[PDB]
Parts: structure tokens; C-alpha cells; sequence
């Protein structure tokens, strides 16, 4: 097919670029420099930043926060760090373990009048959109948590949708009764005023046109292994994947300097044999190891010219 | 537990079965219910599940407490409705025995036919679901010969390894994932199909019961059907009193009433 | 469904309450008998659940369709059994009913209270668990406290990354896994005490009620109880009159039997 | 503590050592090492592979089948190759699912008069368990398969346990009724003659002092993660672990050859302090990388030695 990102690029359509991947792999680094090469194409490139140890903020040396800031060097680049996002994207893991489609929404419910911890997640992912599609980005790369999946949280508030529609329609018997018998308006205005926007950004989600998952591994079994189960697991939930990214390569000079060089590289053959067998379909784009004290800024530049084209020594 | 009570004053009420000694009959209930509430003070036991209609009432901003109270004194009158149903089914029982040792009897017996029958007919409704077991028997040869299908590449997958020959692997766990979603899908679509056609012919058979009750009326609307003194039960004689100052069409909706109810909790 | 049976045979009993125009009364019950089995040939729905007690017997080689007709059959004759009593009891019901319109009477109204009262402290033991719900109510406070522990464990671990920091992350979770596995063995060990608690209990209850009914028949083993004619109900006249030519330890164990199996499976 | 593999080896009380992690590590030869290492101190070594790929016939390049079976240049070590073993265990998914301790065993009994497969294993299981007890080895080193965990299948039988002595507690009434109302044999025996060997293999693998399990692993995240849910697993199981092999470890030579090599060495040497960190009650065994032109017996021996005694260029 392609060894390089440049579908990515060339698809001005996108508006939700996902960059998944379980493990020890420097993922990040690898979306940072993503970002940075679609700010040479787009008028505004988002950085959101979901994981716990703020790895972005080491990549450029600067400090983020959770409202988007200009990042140094670059003029349409900005960047963002959420730690709200994984606090709030913890709580769901009971609706998570269950997956159900009847009785989630009365686990939320019972939760709402016994605790109230899900619908103020819901408030606080519709307040991430609505700042997101209000600050007018062209393109935003989420940096998804090594462990857990907040992409399906938007496919469960059609429990709420259809409960809704139920509310609507006793809305005209409601009243009536109300009127028999004899805050209120608060709680159905603000469902009013979320609802929305997780529609739009769940439709976004779905569409292929514009929302797109890139999987980042390395040339090992295991690391292989969790991706093909996470690509069975985004492809079981409609969501487009068209690229991987594999890290820490080696690629030895013709001069067999070390051994432990092609042994390695044997390794990582007989893996890459395995993955394009495996993926005759997908974007494999192999990227390389870099030096130790190759850090920082100039390694985001170098992995952003490798995703651009590929690498071959 | 509340079938207990129903029982306790059930039973209560055969014990003052055809006693006129105490004029005052619908107050004997009175203080029966008033028994059965202070045995329930110190053994209130109830099971509270969430459900999808409150869950809009909820959201109307009407207070939690308000709408508990309100089920629990529905539920109340529900079986206090019940109750005054049975205890008027023992007068009558009362009344057809003094007569033993009279239009009203043929008529008393043709209206408890006709509501056993209904009921008959609507319990055994699953017994008359053939018409579907026999679709459910063409489509278990499908699902046997694709369960058999899920069983063989099992198997396979259980014989190719998984570390030099991952391609293979992965693709077979492809495939079992894929049909076994379609089994999924398919068991989904019949149990769609049973419920829909379940609703439909229980709607059927509502309209039809219907249907019957009220030509029964039309039969019986100009006719007496259950003859009392009014003295015995004046406090609610005039209710009960509905067409041609007898007990008819309240008296039909109690025999319904309480032969639902008690093939319904039994 | 089993109940719904049991409520159609007693309202054809009670249908047929006090009539004296056939003699042979046990075998209408016999008819009654053969008309519900005849009903259940196209209604035969049951239930079979694993159980414990079946395995060692089956691990015994007896044949499993040995077995089911064993354990069906056992169940078939509970039910005509429960049937009988409450045949009897309608016979008793007629005998004092033509007696209000006598020994017999205070003895039957003594025994039914005896049994109504062994009945209903057995079924308000529950309410007489007050003495564990306060032990309950002690081990509540450290429920309470190591949950809030595990809370406050469960937010540290989940404020401390997993990347850089793995050790003091997999030292945490250990500590978790000991705490929440110390809770499960607090509750179950909580589960294994109640349920001791319940078994002692409810032997000293069996124990304490087989007492009092045996002071019963000590009390009125040589004194007449249910009195009725010999050919009424001939065919089984002597089964019944055990003691002294008369009703009385075989009426005993109908009324405890069918007041349990009315509140058990209420 | 200790960087080598001695406590396993002057540890003459042993058993029943276990060789377990999952991943793409080399653990067949790590526990085909210590089969052979094994083999110089005690009078008989037996190498149990439940694996289905059949590596250990690799590694010895010879072919071994369901019996012990003499491997060439050794006197003392044994081979044998169960496929069976994972046949059988495979079976018992639904008991490893539920894990239950009531009605596990209401399952076990309506398979058996229903489809009799487990009952099945449970004699494939004591047949393997009674021919390696005939044979009369010294050492029993199984290489578990690396998904699954069929060392807490022994577990299971107490259910069968107490039903049987709920059996002989109804024999004595049993037989009356028989006499009332009046193959049966057959059941009851095999039962008889299957739970002893059960019982004294699993008395011996919750022994400390004659059932030992090593995990292997290698220095990365992810494989470090799985083999500390691994003994997090054993040890709730209550089963002893000791020791933990590292294997594909770089160790650069100081004439600093490569780049790439120390890039490595950065990102394991982190990894191993986190390990070390985690694991000071452990023996950690450093095994390196050998070349891909050494293949066969001669890494075998090579393992060995450096299990034996520690490894530093
Ligand atoms: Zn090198």
C-alpha cells in the first residue's frame, strides 16, 4: 500500500485524529510530530493531551494547561492538557464493565438521584466540546490513555435521547396531572443545552470523512497483540482506522557492526513479516530509534519528516 | 409479601362471611385493612426497582419523596381496591346460599363463565403460541448449522498456534468474531419478532375481551343482575347501584378484577 | 403454575362445600384429580433446576428418567395430598356451619389458633432478627471505615501514573488487592455467621413447635376432635380416625401443612 | 539478593518447578536450560511442554511425542511433549470464568450427564499426573502455555470432594432404598482410583518446599506488567514464586559500537531499576541476547551456564 502517514495529510476532511496505543511505545512524540507536520498544511492544529504524566509538556518544554495555549515555534499549533478528561473518564467504568443497551441508563439514573456523578461527566465532556468547536480548530489529535476507551462514551447517551423522546411525549400528559395535583425547568434545560453538541461530535466520531485512529505499536508480539485486539475492538464500535505506526526500530547499516544489531533485527523481521501479513490493508509506517540525547524539539521534527516520508537508510 | 395480606384478609372476610349482625359491613373492612396496616408497621418489607417512565417524572423536577408516596398510597388503594371486590363477592356468595336453602343466579353464573373463560383463554395464550414455535423450529436449523459453523473454526483456531503464525490466527479470530456476531444479531432479531408478535395478539385479545364485556352489557344493561338489601351496604349502594339500580357494571369489573389478580400473583 | 391448579381444585371444592347428594365425596376429589391432569397433558409447564442432593444419587446409578418420575410423582402426591386437607377442611367447614344453624368446636377453634400462632412467629422470625441486625449494625462502623480506605486507596492509585513510577503503582495496587480481598472474607465470613445464626434458630423453633404439638396430643389424644358420619367419607375413615375413633392427628398435620404450603408459597 | 539461578538448583526438596510468562520471550529455552542445568545435580529430569507449537523439539532438534522419551547427549534429562495437556485444559474456560465455589460443580455434573467432558479431563489429567509419578522423576519442569493457567484446575475437586463424602454420608441410605424399590459401580471406582494421585500432586504444588515457579519476561512495560499480574495471580492462588528471567538484554560492550545499542540499554536500564524497585524480594536473572547463528544446543548450554552464575562482559 504505503509505508508513510501522508493520507493523513492530504485528507483535508479530517477534524478527529485519535492516536491509540497501548504500552511502553513513545506514542506521544509520535503524534506530537503528526500535529506539527498538519500545521504546515492546516490554518490551526489542537494538541488534546488525555494521559496522567503530561507527556507533551516534556516534548516541547513548556508548561500547558488545561485551556488551549500557543506552543513556542509554531503559529498555528496550540496545545492542551486534560487531566479533567481521565478523571471523568473513570467514572464510567461501571457502564464500561456492563455495555448494556436497557438497564445503563437506570444505573445512571439511581446514580443521579443517589450520588449525581454521571451527568456532571456528561457536563464536563459537552464543556471539553463545546470549547473545542468554539475555539474553531481545524484539526484535533487526542493523545488516548494507554489504558481504558472514552471513544464509546458517546454511543451511550442514546439511553438518554430515547428517554427523552419518553419525556416529550408525557410532557402533554404531565402537565395535566400537575395541574390536578396542584428545580424543574433547571435539569431539563441542561440536558437541552448538552445534548447537542455530544450529537455533533458523536456523528463527527462515526463519520470516516472526518474522524480517523491511528495505532501505535512496536515489532514484538505483545505489543502486536494488544493492537490487533484494539483494532477488533474500534472496528466492532464503527470507527475508522486506516494507520499504524511502529516504534523503536532498529534498521542496521550494510558495515554489521553488532551482533545484538541484526539479532534484534531479526526479531523485528519475523514481527513486520507478521503485522503486514496481517495488515495488507492499513498504512504501516515504520519509524526508527533515536539517539538518547536526541530530545525534545528536534526529535519531534525528525519523527514529523519521517511521517511525512519514509525512512530507509 | 403483600400476597400474605391479601390471603390473612381474604380469609378474614370468609370468616364474617353472611353475618348481619353488625350492620356496619364495609366498615368491618375498614378496620380489617386498619389490622393489616398495624401488622405491617414493624414488617413493611418491599422491593423498589428503578424503571424508564419515572425516570422522565424525575426529570420534571416533581420531588423524589412526592412520587414515592405516591406509588406506595397507588399500590394501597390497589389492593384495598382488591379487597372490597372480594368482600362483595362473598355477600354475593351469601346471597346465592340463602337462596339455595331467580334470574339473578342464571345470571351471576353465565357472567363467571364468561369471565373464567376469558381468562382461561388468555392464560393459555402460550399454549396457542404453536403458531410461532413452529417458525422458531424453521429457524433452529439455521442457528444449529452456524453454532456447528462457530464450533468447527473453534476448533481450527484451537489447532494453529498463535506466535510464528500470528496471520492465520488473527484472521480466524476474525471470522469467529464476525459470525458470531451475526449469531448475536440473529438471536436479537427473534427476540424482537417473539415480543412483537406477543404485543400484537395480547392487544388482540384485549380488544377482543373487550369486545365481549361490552355486548355483555348491551345484554344485561337493562336487566338486574345482583339483587341486595340496600340497608346492608348503603354506604356504597349508590356507586355499585350503576345501571338500572342493581350491581352490574361495577360488579363485572370486580369479578374481572380479582380472577386477574389472583391468576396473575399465583 | 402449580397454584393456579391448587386454586382451581380448592374452588371446585368449595363448589362442591357440604353436598351430600353423592356419597362417594373422595372420589370427586378422584375426578378432580383426573380432570387437572387432563388439563396439564397440553399444559405441562415445569421448571428443573440442578441441585446437590441429586448428584450424589445420580453418581449411584440409578437412571435419570428413574429419578424424574421419582421426584415428579413425589411431587403429584404433595399436591393431592394438600388437596385432601383442604377437602377435609370444607367437610369441617359444612359440619359447623349446620351446627350454627359441642366439644368439636372449641377443639377446632383451639387447634387452628395454636397452628395460626406457631405460623406467624415463624414467619416474623425475620422480624425477630433484631438481636443480628444489631451485631450488624457493630460490624457496620468497620464496613464503613476500611471501605472509605479502599476509596481513599483507589484516588491515590489513580492520581499516581504507571509509565515512569510502576513500582509505587504495583505497590498500590497490591495494597488494594490485600484490602479488598480482607473485605471479602469479612463479608463472607458476616454471610456464614447470619446463616448459622438462621439454622440454629429455625432448629429450636422446629424443635419448640414439635413440642407443642405433641403437649396437643397428649392434651386431646383421647378426647374426640372433627366428628362426622362413618359413610361419608368412608373410603378413608379409618386412615383418619387415629386416635380414639375420631379426626385427630391426621387433622393436625392437614392444618400445619396446608397453613405452611399456603405461606410459603404465597 | 542473588543475580543467578542456584537457589533453584541446591534446593533438593523440589518437585515440581514451573516455567511460566507470556509474550514473545524465549522461555522454552530458558526452562530447557534449567531442565538441563538441573540435570547435573539430581538422578532424573523430566521437561513436561504444554505448548502446542512443540518448541523443546526445536531446541534439542529431535522429536518427542506423549511419552518420556531420552534426549541425546544427556543420561539424566527426559522430554515429553502433552498436546492433550492443553486439550483438556482448554475445556475448563467456563470453570476458570466463573471460578465459583457453589455451583461449579452443579456444572461439572450437568456436562457429565449431559456431554461427560470434564470428568474426561479429569482422568486425562490424573493418567499424566500417574505416569509421571510412576516413572519416579526427580524434577518435573512444565512449560505452561503462555495464555492460560491450568496450575488452579486443582483446586476445583474439593467441590468433588465434599459431594463425594456427602455420599458416603448417604450410603447408608442409599442402599435401604435401593432395597425398598428393589453401571453403579463403575462411576464411583474410576472416581476412587482418580483422587488420589490428585490430591497428592496438589498437596505438593501449594508446598513452598516442592513447587516453585519462574517467570520470564523481558525489559519493556508491557511484558513487565503481564508477569506482575502474573504472581499477583499466584500468589492470591497461594503458590510459591521465587525467581523472574529477563531475557534479550543488550549489555553494550565500553567501546561504544553503536547508537542504537545504548538507546536500548537507556530504555532497559529503566526498566530494570522499576523491576528491581518492585521485585527486592525476588531473583532477578539477567540472561542476554545470543546470536541468531547460535541456534540449538549450543545456546541451551549457553543459557545454562549463565543461569548457573551470573553474566557481566
Ligand atoms: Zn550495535
Amino acid at each position: 500500500l504505503e509505508p508513510t502517514l501522508s493520507n493523513i495529510i492530504e485528507q483535508r476532511s479530517l477534524k478527529w485524529i485519535f492516536v491509540g496505543g497501548k504500552g511502553g511505545v513513545g506514542k506521544t512524540t509520535c503524534s506530537c510530530s503528526l500535529a506539527v507536520q498538519l500545521s504546515k498544511g492546516r490554518e490551526s492544529v489542537l494538541i488534546i493531551s488525555t494521559d496522567p504524566a503530561h507527556n507533551i509538556s516534556d516534548a516541547f518544554d513548556q508548561k500547558f494547561s488545561k485551556v488551549p495555549t500557543k506552543v513556542k515555534g509554531y503559529d498555528n499549533l496550540f496545545a492542551m492538557e486534560i487531566d479533567p478528561s481521565l478523571g471523568v473518564a473513570e467514572l464510567p467504568d461501571e457502564f464500561f464493565e456492563e455495555d448494556n443497551m436497557l438497564s445503563m441508563g437506570k444505573k445512571m439514573m439511581q446514580e443521579a438521584m443517589s450520588a449525581f456523578p454521571g451527568i456532571d461527566e456528561a457536563m464536563s465532556y459537552a464543556e471539553v466540546m463545546r470549547l473545542v468547536k468554539g475555539m474553531n480548530f481545524s484539526v484535533v489529535v487526542f493523545d488516548t490513555a494507554p489504558t481504558g476507551h472514552t471513544l464509546r462514551l458517546l454511543n451511550f447517551p442514546t439511553i438518554v435521547e430515547r428517554g427523552l423522546g419518553r419525556l416529550m411525549q408525557i410532557k402533554n400528559q404531565i402537565s395535566p396531572f400537575i395541574s390536578q395535583m396542584c428545580n424543574a425547568d433547571q435539569l431539563a434545560s441542561k440536558l437541552e443545552e448538552t445534548l447537542p453538541v455530544i450529537r455533533s461530535v458523536s456523528e463527527q466520531f462515526k463519520d470516516p470523512e472526518q474522524t480517523t485512529f491511528i495505532c501505535v505499536c512496536i515489532a514484538e508480539f505483545l505489543s502486536l497483540y494488544e493492537t490487533e485486539r484494539l483494532i477488533q475492538e474500534l472496528a466492532k464500535c464503527k470507527i475508522d482506522t486506516h494507520n499504524i505506526i511502529v516504534n523503536q526500530l532498529v534498521f542496521p547499516d550494510p558495515e554489521k557492526p553488532c551482533k545484538m544489531c541484526e539479532a534484534r533485527h531479526k526479531i523485528q523481521a519475523k514481527y513486520l513479516d507478521q503485522m503486514e501479513d496481517l495488515y495488507e490493508d492499513f498504512h504501516i509506517v515504520k519509524l526508527p530509534l533515536l539517539p538518547h540525547e536526541v530530545r525534545g524539539a528536534d526529535k519531534v521534527n525528525t519523527f514529523s519528516a519521517l511521517l511525512l516520508e519514509p525512512y530507509k537508510p | 409479601f403483600r400476597l400474605v395480606g391479601c390471603a390473612l384478609l381474604a380469609l378474614g372476610v370468609r370468616a364474617f362471611v353472611c353475618k348481619y349482625l353488625s350492620i356496619f359491613a364495609p366498615f368491618l373492612t375498614l378496620q380489617l385493612a386498619y389490622m393489616g396496616l398495624y401488622k405491617y408497621f414493624p414488617k413493611s418489607e418491599k422491593k423498589i426497582k428503578t424503571t424508564v417512565l419515572t425516570a422522565a417524572l424525575l426529570l420534571s423536577g416533581i420531588p423524589a419523596e412526592v412520587i414515592n408516596r405516591s406509588m406506595d398510597t397507588y399500590s394501597k388503594m390497589g389492593e384495598v381496591f382488591t379487597d372490597l371486590c372480594v368482600y362483595f363477592f362473598t355477600f354475593i356468595f351469601c346471597h346465592e346460599l340463602l337462596d339455595y336453602w331467580a334470574a339473578d343466579h342464571w345470571a351471576w353464573l353465565l357472567v363467571l363463565s364468561f369471565v373464567f373463560g376469558c381468562n382461561v383463554l388468555r392464560i393459555l395464550l402460550p399454549s396457542f403460541s404453536s403458531f410461532m414455535s413452529r417458525v422458531l423450529q424453521k429457524d433452529a436449523e439455521q442457528e444449529s448449522q452456524m453454532r456447528a459453523e462457530i464450533q468447527d473454526m473453534k476448533q481450527e483456531l484451537s489447532t494453529v498456534n498463535m506466535m510464528d503464525e500470528f496471520a492465520r490466527y488473527a484472521r480466524l479470530e476474525r471470522k469467529i468474531n464476525k459470525m458470531t456476531d451475526k449469531l448475536k444479531t440473529h438471536v436479537k432479531a427473534r427476540t424482537a419478532q417473539l415480543a412483537k408478535i406477543k404485543w400484537v395478539i395480547s392487544v388482540a385479545f384485549y380488544v377482543l375481551q373487550a369486545a365481549l364485556m361490552i355486548s355483555l352489557i348491551w345484554k344485561y344493561y337493562s336487566v338486574p343482575v345482583a339483587v341486595v338489601p340496600s340497608k346492608w351496604i348503603t354506604p356504597l349502594d349508590r356507586l355499585v347501584a350503576f345501571p338500572t339500580r342493581v350491581a352490574g357494571g361495577v360488579g363485572i369489573t370486580c369479578w374481572i378484577l380479582v380472577c386477574n389478580k389472583v391468576v396473575a400473583i399465583v
